[PDB]
């Protein structure tokens, strides 16, 4: 029984990459591909915005003078934000911005071990010469999908439906491997598409570790 | 309207298969061959059934 | 015209593509119809009826 | 928007009245989340009383069927707009085009009986993306009628009830605007002359977005009013 | 964040031997199908074992033929040899001999022992004889392999059922821990040919799967 190894990782784009596992025995390619795909799509750790506290906003069903978008749209945009806080498991971000122009995700005054992977992510559009926003964004790590209506306080805290899942689209492919003198050896190419907040090799290793831990019962 | 469609697609035959001329030693062998992908569900084989 | 517009992309003209099973990882043994249908949400909500 | 339409979506969107359609063409001078100001062109400006025209959008408000009708702008700052083109998308409208649903990637196949007779099997991504999440604004009224044995009050002290249910109430007995009240919480604390306070119906959460107090001329006022 | 509900084998309750039925719970949401399908796919077509590969009977040279005094057909002889579950020691392939004469059944107990080769079901009937002069002697070749190799893929050719399993079919149903809403409950049903225990085959397949995920694991 030959055992696979991570022999190639092609970072084709910023977000999506293509790892390669070889050599695989006949039949093990589809088994490993499907198991790793399901584990990656179901159980990968990620960071997501959980609670937002805008300054003059009481609830998500209101509007602020100066912005072109409702507060609910701002919460949706913050839900679609990718962040890679390194060491901690909970970080309170901060955003101050004024003047006419878009409020991009680069305007977040992130600390040292917090990395915004898509600075061009538009949050809201300020449309007034003298009008500023101030939101204390909260980011914390997790797993899976946790809606705001099921977790567990003041009248200014806006809970956001958090989606702790870096991956978006996992596709595997099984094709024949080019061994020097051997046949019936496949090659797995897990083409994964994250949002940039996780390494591909780290994701594959985490999926394999989770599968091994689940097999540890017997 | 769905179980009948499943049982009609299952219990049916076409004149070809992944393996058609093979002769099996029982229903468990047929299920093992279908799941392993070595025989189509619409083969025409000889199974030994008690 | 629908088939020609399908040809304009890279999709098959028959409208049916190949789908693999989500959990068992093995293909459905027939081309299935896949496309973007405009589904609505009627306001007969279950929590307004329980 | 519907990917497959008929071309009459725009006519229904414009002619229904839910979309703030521009009266005179010009240049968007200032677009806010709650208003649009159009700098009318010199061609269509009258000699007297010319000025400009302001379109005040209708934000989150309750419709007849307890749905949420809320206009939002579809134009940008300093963008030329003509006469009779949409400026604000109404409820279920996308750039002046009647959009009553979401484009769903469907597959026609039996899936282990979860679409047996007429059922639909919906992926978890659909509820993750809040595609079919809808807002349902509903109102609750607490009328205080001066019955026998004396009139009623809306004071914030409720007998036989602890302070857990009275935490969200203010000193005037009404609930704060923005409170994330659930089923069974006190909204307006009303006491009959001997507790009949207005409570959220069981099984529905929510968020108080508006409180309106109408007082009969003769009752002085309350501090929340 | 990295914690998962570790399952534990609640029961390994056994029907009549080599028909164990294992159920482990509680799995995380969606892991029941992963574990079930991976274990089933490994147990089915990737498993070391020994099975009859080919057989030469002196009286025949064709699958559609017959020998006087043989009650069954050659196809039925091949079917009986397919179900001949055997266990072979370190030698990769051996050749057994089945010289037999006289009216009566031809059981697996009449095969030459040859030492290391051991039949797990000596009562398995292979042929029936109805004639005094019926002398049947075959050279059954058993070879070591993995999975199922049909004769059509490759001097009578017999399908080689190397894997000791005979029917493996999981079933994932709903289970709940004290508060959590949706979990899984893997229910594994396995029947083997008698050369291995089903609970032993489960841990064999788990070892095989776990050895694959050892070069890219976090230790």
């Amino acid at each position: 029984f030959l055992k696979p190894r991570l022999v190639d990782i092609e970072q084709v784009s910023s977000t999506h990459a293509k790892v390669t596992l070889e050599p695989l025995e006949r039949g093990f390619g589809h088994t490993l591909g499907n198991a790793l795909r399901r584990i990656l799509l179901s159980s990968m750790p990620g960071c997501a915005v959980t609670e937002v506290e805008i300054d003059g906003v009481l609830h998500e069903y209101s509007t602020k003078e100066g912005v072109q978008e409702d507060i609910l749209e701002i919460l949706l945009n913050l839900k679609g934000l990718a962040v890679r806080v390194q060491g901690k498991d909970e970080v309170i971000l901060t955003l101050n911005k004024s003047g006419i122009g878009p409020v991009t995700a680069a305007d977040i005054t992130h600390d040292g071990d917090v990395e915004i992977v898509k600075p061009q992510h538009v949050i809201c559009h300020l449309t007034d010469e003298n009008a500023s926003i101030s939101m204390r964004i909260k980011v914390q790590r997790g797993r899976g999908y946790v809606p705001a209506s099921t977790r567990i306080r003041p009248i200014g805290r806006l809970l956001v439906d958090a989606c702790y899942s870096p991956v978006e689209r996992i596709a595997y492919n099984v094709e024949a491997a080019r061994v020097e003198q051997r046949t019936d050896l496949d090659k797995l190419v897990i083409e994964m598409e994250t949002n940039g907040t996780i390494d591909p090799e780290e994701a594959i290793r985490r999926a394999a570790t989770i599968l091994a831990e689940q097999l540890e019962a017997f | 309207q769905d179980v009948v469609l499943g049982l009609y697609y299952m219990t049916r035959d076409c004149v070809n298969a992944k393996g058609e001329g093979m002769v099996l030693t029982g229903p468990k062998e047929a299920e093992r061959l279908y799941r392993s992908g070595l025989a189509s569900l619409h083969a025409r084989v000889k199974v030994r059934i008690t | 015209e629908i088939k020609e517009l399908l040809k304009l992309g890279d999709l098959p003209t028959s409208g049916q593509i190949r789908l693999y099973d989500g959990r068992t990882g093995e293909q459905f043994e027939r081309p299935v119809t896949v496309g973007y249908m405009y589904m609505l949400k009627l306001n007969h909500l279950v929590d307004d009826k329980m | 928007k519907p990917l497959v339409g008929t071309g009459m979506e725009r006519a229904v969107a414009v002619d229904s009245g839910v979309t703030a359609v521009a009266k005179r063409g010009g240049v968007v001078q200032y677009v806010d989340a709650s208003r649009i100001v159009i700098k009318v062109n010199e061609d269509e400006m009258y000699p007297g009383e010319a000025g400009i025209d302001i379109y005040n959008l209708t934000k989150y408000t309750r419709s007849n069927q307890n749905t949420c009708i809320n206009q939002m702008p579809c134009v940008s700052l300093g963008e030329p707009v003509e006469r009779g083109d949409v400026l604000a998308d109404g409820p279920s409208t996308d750039l002046g085009e009647l959009a009553l649903g979401q484009n769903m990637r469907v597959a026609f196949m039996p899936w282990n009986g979860y679409n047996f007779e007429d059922s639909i099997l919906v992926s978890e991504r659909v509820v993750q993306e809040d595609r079919f999440t809808t807002i349902h604004i509903q109102e609750l009224a607490c009328v205080s009628r001066d019955t026998k044995l004396g009139p009623e009050e809306i004071t914030a002290d409720i007998p036989n009830v602890g302070e857990a249910a009275l935490s969200k109430l203010d000193e005037s007995g009404i609930v704060y605007i923005g409170a994330e009240v659930t089923g069974g919480d006190i909204l307006v604390g009303k006491v009959t002359p001997k507790d009949s306070s207005l409570r959220v119906p069981n099984g529905v959460s929510g968020t108080v977005i508006d409180v309106q107090v109408f007082t009969r001329d003769g009752v002085e006022k309350d501090k929340r009013a």
